[PDB]
């Protein structure tokens, strides 16, 4: 999965 | 609210304790109680609210993905029929996730967003609104799926418009908003070109503004810039 | 029970799904529902029950220790008074832990132990009874503290007596029982010499019986033997 | 903490 914050 | 009898300051103190104990469900319930006191949140308190719910919903999403994968495999050609249990349990987790997202969206709508006038609070809450609609979108299949996707897009777009007018390009909230709106484009809106363009433009405009920062601000901004680069590497 | 309307086999299937999803609270509730169907458990089903509750209570214990540490620090000389919140939240976690232990002990008493005639089931359940009294003992401070410690000791001792008569010294359940009864002696009963003697004797008697085992049994037994050695290294 | 199973 791609990075989120 | 089961937290209605506890002092606001004691809810905040207990949210910080729950964080140290990695008790994120408790942390979220304490922060929901604090929001429901009706006063605006400080920057630190908005961080506690977002950390608590991000951890709760993040665990739910990871479980949902495990279960959806099992369910998809069970629906393939040649798989033995295992009955309704996998679907039922995936639905159970999905409904619990939707419940948490509706709770967060409810706090934002009643009444965090309407009282948030400064860019640092209003952008943070509108990013959260886009994030929790995005998690609803990840599991959505019904008549309202396009409307859930558009609700996420609309909240992110309002946040972007404010952040571009009111925050420097290195502001960590602006950067994190752009990170997540870019992921929305890639994963939810089937727009990988828009996702890549937004991540690249956000990274480059932040790079050009790093020279204005202190060492501590530089550390904060470059951490999120590295997440943008990580996604670009994943996508290109 | 909220699980009273679900088929036993579907509860077992869902417990396995919850394990794959790392949803241990759900796993435990599914296994409680399965136990409450009233039939005896198979070896695999006893494993699912013990894995679920070990993970739930393990998280609670780790949180309790974080909170107790904070509370002890707040009660030291020179610490600023922070009010009742740390104690209250430590009590909240403690009460939730006690509730889970009482639930497991209730399943064992109604009616898992009384129907368990084979050594592999009866020793497993009596070890669990010693384990959950031990977790009660870790947090106990009242009039009944010595009785909670003795309940743990008594359950472990009955399990040991059966295991020595009915199981080979390499049996993984016998080994795990001895591992945990040794930890009971060291941490709970203030008997480090008994803890070390039991771990050493258990290790040596298992070593001498490894030659009787298949490769797969050897792998199972030596894994637990290494935990005995790890504790001995920690304690000597 | 010491090991238990
Ligand atoms: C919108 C957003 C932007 C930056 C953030 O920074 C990191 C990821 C370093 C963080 O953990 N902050 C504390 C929680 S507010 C988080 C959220
Ligand atoms: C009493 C006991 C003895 C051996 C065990 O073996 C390990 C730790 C390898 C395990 O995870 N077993 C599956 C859960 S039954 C567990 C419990
Ligand atoms: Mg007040
Ligand atoms: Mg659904
Ligand atoms: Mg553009
Ligand atoms: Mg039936
Ligand atoms: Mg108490
Ligand atoms: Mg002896």
């Amino acid at each position: 999965f791609p990075a989120t914050v | 609210g089961a937290m209605g009898s506890m002092e606001r300051a004691s809810l905040i103190q207990k949210a910080k304790l729950a964080e140290q104990a990695e008790r994120y469900e408790d942390m979220a319930a304490f922060m929901k109680g604090a929001v429901e006191k009706g006063e605006e949140l400080s920057n630190e308190e908005r961080c506690l609210l977002s950390v608590a719910y991000k951890n709760v919903v993040g665990g739910q999403r990871a479980a949902w993905r495990v279960l959806s994968s099992i369910e998809q495999k069970s629906n393939e050609e040649g798989s033995e029929e295992k009955g309704p249990e996998v679907r039922e349990y995936r639905e159970k987790v999905e409904t619990e996730l939707q419940g948490v997202c509706d709770t967060v969206l409810g706090l934002l709508d009643s009444h965090l967003i309407k009282e948030a006038g400064d860019a640092e609070s209003r952008v943070f809450y509108l990013k959260m609104k886009g994030d929790y609609y995005r998690y609803l979108a990840e599991v959505a299949t019904g008549d309202d799926k396009k409307r859930i996707i558009d609700s996420a897009r609309s909240a992110y777009q309002e946040a972007m418009d404010i952040s571009k007018k009111e925050m420097p390009p290195t502001n960590p909230i602006r950067l994190g908003l752009a990170l997540n709106f870019s992921v929305f484009h890639y994963e939810i809106a089937n727009s990988p070109e828009e996702a890549i363009s937004l991540a690249k433009t956000t990274f480059d405009e932040a790079m050009a503004d790093l020279h204005t920062l202190s060492e501590d601000s530089y550390k904060d901004s470059t951490l999120i810039m590295q997440l943008l680069r990580d996604n670009l590497t994943l996508w290109t």
